[PDB]
């Protein structure tokens, strides 16, 4: 079995640098080539370069070229990639892959899990949690939807659960969005109108980075 | 540079069907087309390489054909786990280029969003902050636009939106939008509205609230 | 010498907007045109070289184009950090020459000036000089006229003005006008008046004060 | 890694001459040329001349030429510019930029922080800090606008501050203008009609070049 196993520094100020490791196992490291592909949060796969550990050297994708250095270390059977001038548009997941030949030309047969990189200047900041209830008294008469707002945190991720997890149906946890260098997300839940407020509805949000564990019960009114 | 284009970003097909994804290349790629899949995991495995027809280590239910400029993948028996994103790529010239990918979704019948407005909470108001949140749950398809109105108009500035991937059990979509204002501006107006425009009605769905009806 | 002209001395834009700054050389430049960015604090940096196409290591939101004599720089999703002055330059022929520059400023709702006049402090008079100050703060647009009057008259001489760069929080500008006279001439008039006209009203927000009523 | 540091401000008399230095570090100082751009407060950017660090250098712009002189010192990685017959007009910021080449083109890639030149015969003079009390709540109702006027100082900068900083919103500090061969700036602050004069409000201005620190409490009347 073949395996590209990677990782490296993952959260850095802008203008900084990073070195990503791509460790190959299961074959002889000098018989094939590695490629690094970029994928910003907004889909699309971007080809960067190609290092050939053996007939030694490289070839870069105009655009990453100049800001990207591809090297490798034969002895440790590890290839490396380094991003200089890190900026925000660089915050993304990077994969490495082995190119095989077969008739015609090359193709990527094995992929690393990809190391995530997040170019920020933010500081670990706990999330503020606020309850989201109907509001203007007027239900939605039949079933009722309540929420939980989690604002101003960093970094990711965040754990949101309702009634310790007893509530699992009708729950929507939205991907976090970057307000101002901080993240914000919310989670809705839906229960018959016979439960709330009568029965208790509580969101259990957690933010490991800041050792923040919190339980905001959803009571009526404002 | 060689442009790899894949018509249909979002392909809709029901479990069982024989899906076919298409890929076109800005020039004769000489049968050096490869297909990569990507689960919601983010992981990407190799499926078919060398102008289709060539299996790597995947189920036989995956296959490709084509030539010249046009290529297509195929899924004879669409599996639940096959709901992923598919990227074609060319190996004919440097640099290497991938298509824009095609993500799949399921059969669902038209649904129409259940919209919900939520004024800020006491708690956030005391910390001197105000965020108006609105919910658009379980709709179909995923196309949807939201507009905020303060006392009857505008407000683009300060709106933050997020959408969920298709739903595991029901194949719907959900969206959250947040208008975030200062506590001082917030209180300057009484009515807030969340208007949702969906291909389920010509009349935009509307939900609002009057700061003094709580 | 190769004259270099920029389509403007400043442009308005909104965060999230696509901004285009053009340049035009008095003669053919063979695509030998570069673009630089000067941050409000003076620090300058290379943005794009070789006919607005190539870059140093800047966001891929920036990009440029053109040929012959007309060249353009386009910043797509305008960011707060991009509020700056841009310069074009050609390395074609000597001497190397630059373009007038184009300063970005964020668009906002019109805003009239809060105006305040101030009489010479006692301390200052003991010096033998009397300055009269008038602040015109948090207004937009930027363009703005100020006129001084004494018992109703001219005061072309002795005035000295100063303008803030567009504020970072809100998107307003401020100006400070100052009439500096000698205590001698100062005690020779009663009314001192500051009048500020702004395309936000026909009638100037006049402010003033009387020496005898203090 | 590649950087050029320029050297401090230079207050100098009209008629005299000065010499500014540019220092490279991070690359081979002799493989690239050096140019000098001039920038008077009149925004515009100008090109003075270019110089070849490893050769007999020189190449000026018919204009700064004859009044300027560019030099270098291999064994120091320094670039020098000597202005002569100084005058108001020569007052401006001077940057040094490295020339790099790419298929037919010469562009400036790295700029130094630039240096400031001031052509004046002024002496060091502590600023006078005057009280700007408000005489009429006519102008803007329900908020007050106090101020500080700082006149007669030299040279720049001047740092103004309100209530040691605990007061920082609604405060505009205006660029200084050159009055009678000395500087004059002002600053304004806005607070609610309750805070003043109930609670104090003072402007703390500082003039390092004079070892001056003045704290002016703003009181009513005149």
């Amino acid at each position: 079995e073949v395996q590209l196993q990677q990782s490296g520094a993952e959260l850095v100020r802008a203008g900084s640098s990073v070195k990503m490791s791509c460790k190959a196992s299961g074959y002889t490291f000098t018989s094939y080539g590695i490629n690094w592909v970029k994928q910003r949060p907004g889909q699309g796969l971007e080809w960067i370069g190609y290092i050939n550990p053996g007939n030694g050297y490289t070839k870069y994708n105009e655009k990453f070229k100049g800001k990207t250095t591809l090297t490798v270390d034969k002895s440790s059977s590890t290839a490396y990639m380094q991003l200089r001038s890190l900026t925000s548009e660089d915050s993304a997941v990077y994969f490495c892959a082995r190119s095989v030949y077969y008739g015609g030309s090359y193709y990527f047969d094995y992929w690393g899990q990809g190391t995530t990189l997040t170019v920020s200047s933010a500081k670990t900041t706990p999330p503020s949690v606020y309850p989201l209830a109907p509001g203007s008294a007027a239900q939605t008469n039949s079933m009722v939807t309540l929420g939980c707002l989690v604002k101003g945190y960093f970094p990711e991720p965040v754990t949101v659960t309702w009634n310790s997890g007893s509530l699992s149906s009708g729950v929507h946890t939205f991907p976090a969005v970057l307000q101002s260098d901080l993240y914000t997300l919310s989670s809705s839940v839906t229960v018959p109108s016979s439960p709330r407020p009568s029965e208790t509805v509580t969101c259990n949000v957690a933010h490991p980075a800041s050792s923040t564990k919190v339980d905001k019960k959803i009571v009526p009114r404002d | 540079d060689i442009q790899m284009t894949q018509t249909t970003s979002s392909l809709s097909a029901s479990l069982g069907d024989r899906v076919t994804i298409s890929c076109r290349a800005s020039q004769d790629i000489s049968n050096y087309l490869n297909w990569y899949q990507q689960k919601p995991d983010g992981t990407v495995k190799l499926l078919i390489y060398y102008t289709s027809r060539l299996h790597s280590g995947v189920p036989s239910r995956f296959s490709g054909s084509g030539s010249g400029t046009d290529y297509s993948l195929t899924i004879s028996n669409l599996e639940q786990e096959d709901i992923a994103t598919y990227f074609c790529q060319q190996g004919n010239t440097l640099p290497r280029t991938f298509g824009g990918g095609t993500k799949l979704e399921i059969k669902r019948a038209d649904a129409a969003p259940t919209v919900s407005i939520f004024p800020p909470s006491s708690e956030q108001l005391t910390s001197g902050g105000a965020s108006v949140v609105c919910f658009l749950n379980n709709f179909y398809p995923k196309d949807i636009n939201v507009k905020w109105k303060i006392d009857g108009s505008e407000r683009q500035n300060g709106v933050l939106n997020s959408w969920t991937d298709q739903d595991s059990k029901d194949s719907t979509y959900s969206m959250s939008s947040t208008l975030t204002l200062t506590k001082d501006e917030y209180e300057r107006h009484n009515s807030y509205t969340c208007e949702a425009t969906h291909k389920t009605s010509t009349s935009p769905i509307v939900k609002s609230f009057n700061r003094n009806e709580c």
